[PDB]
């Protein structure tokens, strides 16, 4: 039971309860403490430091504080403009640095002591490209929120010069709630293959908006580039048949994972969830899964270098460490089966560019796997199901639809009598009888209404437009 | 929507339900008629003074000199900015206000005057 | 002690100085553009490089002047995208079938 301490930085609320990340970090320490299968002869302690959000000098302070106490590795904070400072200190002082949020690596930064458990969006962009080309789209329409979304999808946006695609680009405004003006624009342009790029909270925030303008139908087909997609409240949508597709790096097939996530739910609702925003109560976000898997890879490294000790380096004592060079290589050569599955590191840049993805989609039941992906192979898909036609095709009674008509002498007539009557109960004729049989054989929930323009509808020579039913259709 | 403002040296012209947000799905006409040899000066009072960064459709207040859809287009105003005052001697400024299927705003207030 | 710091060029180096200066008050005057993280609240910097959120609009005006209906963008490294984001959004409204390499 040798003493060993890990640096924990966690940009946090600066109020209220603990963030998800820090809890998931402590969870790992406790679990490693109990199951002696890992580090039986060494007990790792842990120190945590809490900083303001986005204050690089402030982070550097606490990094110097922890390095004074001595650590093995610093689990970097989760927003870039502080990650850079912490990394630049860890590199220059020899202590390995492990990161969990994707940052924009500077073009030629010669750092060598950093690894990143978040999947590279080079690979993620490539996989999204493969998925798009699988659905055989041609008019896709990217949507992002932060400026960095470009850099994040650069592998996608260059693609039009190779494959046959035409893709617009739009940006969610600075305010999150008013997405209506963008949605209005998008609906007018007839954009029916949308790629969102926003942290899943923002995704839920715009999905309500999309509901209010009635996009949530069988036409539109969103692809969500984020990873924590299961946290969505699927329920108000899963019966409208839109075609949502996301990804899930979070391997949840192993029974071990099921148990760990469950006990996480036990200790996590311990902190209050959000009842209104539209997220599941008590589900473990990827940004906490990466915390958890960080400690395991660190331990798998540490258990094979017993000579390791904890020296008290000082920031003013710029002399590097006696164990950094070997320890860092040991980490970079690790393998493990964490909550995200396979764990490896590109030997060249210490990034992560090889993993295993479960593509998912919205079936009628809910989010359920429909294939796998990984950078080595292509995109393997197992949705080879076959459905013989139920006699009442398309419905028992679902997906209410409006129908549109016009008065014609034998076909459609307003019901003739004294008392005024409303709804699809004031009309009679032939076509109504045709529609009537349709409902009795397919289960329709139809509202009938007339065309204000009152024409058959035809091509308009002036502008290429139409009128009557054709225009509205 | 029709407020027949015929035969006034000046008078109030405004969007429906003006102090409230204008109702949706409204395509209502307005017509300003000037007696021969007169000049039309249209005064327009904006409710809210902000600078939009964009120009869009779905809610547009255009101005015509003559019968609608058949006279030359003067300009097609939208947003929340106050349009500049229009002085012409075409003697017929006929103005139409439209509405989309949602997304109402603060409306508008105007004042026609004849000389 | 110094009245003010005229800081370095490379963006990663610039961020740390910007943070230090704001935390202590001394004004910091920059010269190279960098995509300031829109989640940063600091106030003690001004940077003289003509911010690309306007240069891009100008480039778009220029391209539109030519009545170009096809244009190909070549950048150098990743940050060029951010540098041209106001151009790349053009095909949303206008008619610019552009490629990128
Ligand atoms: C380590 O990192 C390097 C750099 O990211 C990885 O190299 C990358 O490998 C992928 C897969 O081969 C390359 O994608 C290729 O793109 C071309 C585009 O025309 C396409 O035709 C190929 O089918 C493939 O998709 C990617 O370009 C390449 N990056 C470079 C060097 O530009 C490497 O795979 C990573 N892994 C390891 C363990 O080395
Ligand atoms: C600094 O302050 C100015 C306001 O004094 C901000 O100006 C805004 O800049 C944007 C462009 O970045 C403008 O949008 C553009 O408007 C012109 C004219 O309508 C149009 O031709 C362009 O296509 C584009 O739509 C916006 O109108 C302008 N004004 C507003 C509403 O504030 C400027 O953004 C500020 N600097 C930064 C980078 O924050
Ligand atoms: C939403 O998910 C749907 C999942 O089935 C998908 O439905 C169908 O997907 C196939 C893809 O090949 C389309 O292809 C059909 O039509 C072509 C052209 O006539 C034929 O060559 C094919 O053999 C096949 O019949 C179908 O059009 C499409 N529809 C169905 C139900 O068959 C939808 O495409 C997805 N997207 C949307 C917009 O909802
Ligand atoms: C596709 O995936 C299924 C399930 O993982 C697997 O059984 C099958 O062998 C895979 N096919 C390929 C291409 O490997
Ligand atoms: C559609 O069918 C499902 C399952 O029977 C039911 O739960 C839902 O309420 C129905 N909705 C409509 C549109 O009738």
């Amino acid at each position: 039971t040798h003493v060993l301490r890990f640096g924990g930085i966690f940009e946090y609320v600066e109020s209220g309860p603990m963030g998800a990340e820090e809890l998931a970090f402590r969870f790992a320490v406790n679990t490693i403490n109990r199951n002696r299968t890992l580090l039986p002869n060494t007990t790792l302690t842990y120190d945590t430091q809490k900083i303001n959000l986005y204050d690089s000098f402030e982070a550097s302070k606490k990094a110097c504080d922890q390095l004074s106490l001595g650590v093995a590795a610093i689990l970097g904070p989760s927003h870039s403009s502080s990650a850079n400072a912490v990394q630049s200190i860890c590199n220059a002082l020899g202590v390995p640095h492990i990161q969990t949020r994707w940052k924009h690596q500077v073009s030629d930064n010669k750092d060598s002591f950093y690894v990143s458990l978040y999947p590279d969006f080079s690979s993620l962009s490539r996989a999204i490209l493969d998925l798009v080309q699988f659905f055989k789209w041609k008019t896709v329409t990217v949507v992002y929120d932060d400026s960095t979304g470009l850099i994040r999808l650069q592998e996608l946006i260059k693609a039009p010069s190779r494959y046959n695609l035409r893709l617009k680009i739009r940006q969610l405004p600075a305010d999150t709630k008013d997405a209506k003006p963008l949605l209005k624009e998008m609906k007018r342009g007839k954009e029916f293959h949308v790629i969102f790029d926003c942290s899943h909270e923002m995704a839920a925030g715009i999905l309500k908006q999309a509901l209010a303008m009635g996009m949530m139908t069988e036409y539109y087909h969103y692809i969500f580039t984020t990873l924590d997609l299961f946290a969505l409240d699927v329920e108000p949508y899963r019966y409208s048949g839109v075609n949502m597709t996301g990804f899930r790096i979070l391997n949840t097939e192993n029974t071990q994972v099921s148990s760990i996530i469950e006990k996480w739910s036990m200790e996590r609702l311990q902190a209050p969830p959000k009842p209104d925003s539209g997220l599941l109560d008590g589900f473990m976000t990827t940004d906490a899964a990466l915390m958890y898997d960080a400690v395991h890879v660190v331990s798998v490294a540490v258990q094979q270098f017993p000579q390791m000790t904890v020296s008290s380096l000082q920031c003013n004592r710029h002399k590097p460490w006696r164990f950094g060079t070997r320890f860092m290589s040991l980490i970079k050569e690790a393998h493990w089966e964490g909550l995200t599955g396979r764990i490896t590191f590109n030997k060249t840049n210490g990034l992560r560019t090889d993993f295993d993805l479960d593509v998912i989609s919205l079936k009628e039941e809910g989010l359920e796997k429909i294939g796998t992906w990984d950078p080595a192979s292509g995109l393997n898909m197992t949705e080879s199901q076959k459905g013989k036609p139920a006699n009442i095709t398309d419905s028992l009674s679902n997906r209410s639809l409006i129908v549109t008509t016009i008065l014609e002498e034998p076909y459609v007539l307003f019901k003739k009598s004294d008392k005024p009557l409303y709804g699809n109960d004031r009309f009679e004729g032939y076509c109504i009888d045709l529609l009537r049989e349709l409902s009795t054989i397919l289960g329709f929930t139809y509202e009938i209404r007339l065309v204000e323009d009152g024409k058959y509808g035809a091509q308009d020579d002036v502008n290429g437009q139409w009128n009557g039913m054709v225009r509205e259709l | 929507c029709g407020i027949w403002v015929r035969t006034s040296n000046g008078g109030h012209f405004a969007s429906p339900n003006y102090p409230d947000s204008y109702p949706p799905n409204k395509e209502c006409i307005y017509i300003l008629e000037a007696a021969p040899r007169q000049r039309i000066e249209l005064t327009f009072d904006e409710r809210y003074y902000i600078e939009p960064s964009f120009e869009c459709r779905f809610d547009h207040l255009e101005v015509r000199d003559g019968p609608f859809g058949f006279s030359p287009l003067i300009d097609r105003y939208c947003g929340m900015k106050s349009p500049a005052l229009i002085r012409s001697t075409g003697r017929f400024m006929w103005i139409k206000f439209s509405s989309d299927e949602e997304l109402e705003g603060l409306g508008f207030r105007a004042k026609y005057s004849f000389i």
